[PDB]
């Protein structure tokens, strides 16, 4: 068959939206406290990261219907996903050669041992990298990645949420549209989004390790004052 | 009770 | 007279915790979040001020006495104190000749315009730079300037204080050296004392007006993100 | 309650 009108107006919507949200100069990284190759790394990665959570929310009022979700349930949704939608997002810049996030230029291009400095161990880096490669693998569409990300941002099966109802049901609008586009648009793209489900599936357990460590740094004052306001509110576990 | 998330979800 | 072995104790005592809290080289500044000359110096200033606390604090543990006195009153001084021992210390480096402070380089010169864009008003830094001139003009010995410090932190005059009798002592304590000091060992310092306690009076007006302003700042979201988490702690109003 | 300034205040 062949995509709709509604179906297609999504595609549009979430790919303008991407745009607004992801800079590909990425000029403002000089603006974050600069990298420094004991937790040297923190200080640089906390505003990297406290700026994505920034995009991702922009990123999300544009999702059509999102917006019009509780305020209480809008930021269930970013407080369970933000930290999966900055590790598909992320993607985009994810290098297979290197086996890094080269962004700006020299500076910005984040080894996996510059990312250790961090507070995060293999424990974590060693799945995440497995992720980002496995998934710069299926050489999605920016079209199929948009979606991906609107699918895992709009999944109900998350704690906090409420209308567990209407969300399923965006989702499950998303859904169709990306197995829709694949069929039509995406040339042996016919496992494809068995594919892009099951790492929307590891998304989860990475979310759970980051989680664990987090926590585990959050604890030590010596290094929570290094994060950011922003970054302190959506990781952290006020309800 | 969120401030920051509540600021940046409205306008 | 002159001075006794336990008044010069301290002197050595609060010199050397001054010297050793205080970077002439400024090298830590290009950790900062890079100055940008709505707001643009408000991350490199709020980093400047946090660094700065951490600084205050690391004084205090070495103030011989405050480390005796109960946690609580410990908090008690600095955070009431604190913004008043970053305007003292801030003098250090304060510049009649282009009436700024220079630090580092020329990226860390802030002028009155550069200040102006970090949230703050004419309001506050009139007076500010009112002040540092003023003082700047008494051109203190190191000895006096680490002493007014010291007095400063242990006014027992500050809210939340509990055992305003102890401090009272302290403070007696210290005062006394620095008459004694300047009596014997600053030529001309005839009036000197008096006008350095005029000094301290000031500083309780521009703790006034930051307050308010640091109020209305804080209250916005948009603006106290970009704060860090240690002085959203030590400015807070938290009891 | 201060998580930060105790920290800093004991070692
Ligand atoms: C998924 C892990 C995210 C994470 C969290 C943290 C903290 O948990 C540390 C306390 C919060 C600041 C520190 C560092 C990272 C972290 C960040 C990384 O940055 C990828 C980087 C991030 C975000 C984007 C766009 O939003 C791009 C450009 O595509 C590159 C790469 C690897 C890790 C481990
Ligand atoms: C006394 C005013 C202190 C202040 C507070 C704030 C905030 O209130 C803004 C929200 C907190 C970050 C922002 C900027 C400033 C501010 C900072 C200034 O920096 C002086 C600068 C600060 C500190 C030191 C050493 O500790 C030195 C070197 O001697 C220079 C000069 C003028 C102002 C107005």
């Amino acid at each position: 068959h062949m995509l709709s009108d509604e179906q297609m107006q999504i595609i549009n919507s979430l790919v303008e939206a991407h745009h607004k949200t992801y800079d590909d100069s990425y000029s403002d990284f000089v603006r974050f406290r600069p990298p420094v190759r004991r937790l040297s790394m923190l200080p640089h990665l906390a505003d990297l990261v406290s700026y994505s959570i920034q995009k991702v929310i922009g990123f999300a009022k544009m999702i059509p219907g999102f917006r019009d979700l509780t305020a209480e349930d809008q930021i269930a949704l970013l407080k369970s996903s933000a930290i999966e939608i900055i590790m598909l997002r992320s993607n985009q810049s994810f290098s297979l050669e290197d086996m890094s996030w080269s962004c700006g230029g020299p500076d910005f291009k984040y080894c996996i041992n510059d990312v250790t400095k961090a507070g995060h161990t293999l424990e974590l880096l060693e799945p995440l990298v497995k992720f980002q490669v496995g998934l710069k693998k299926l050489k999605l569409h920016e079209e199929e990645h948009v979606l991906l990300m609107a699918i895992c941002l709009l999944s109900p099966d998350r704690p906090g949420v409420q209308d567990h109802v209407r969300i399923e049901a965006l989702q499950d609008r998303l859904c169709d549209v990306l197995q829709a586009y694949i069929r039509i648009q995406h040339p042996g793209g016919r496992l494809l989004y068995a594919k892009m489900i099951q790492k929307l599936a590891d998304l989860r357990s990475l979310n759970e390790e980051h989680s664990k460590q987090y926590r585990s740094l959050s604890f030590q004052p010596e290094h929570s004052m290094q994060l950011t306001p922003l970054v302190l509110e959506v990781f952290g576990s006020e309800v | 009770r969120h401030k920051i998330l509540h600021r940046l979800l409205q306008e």
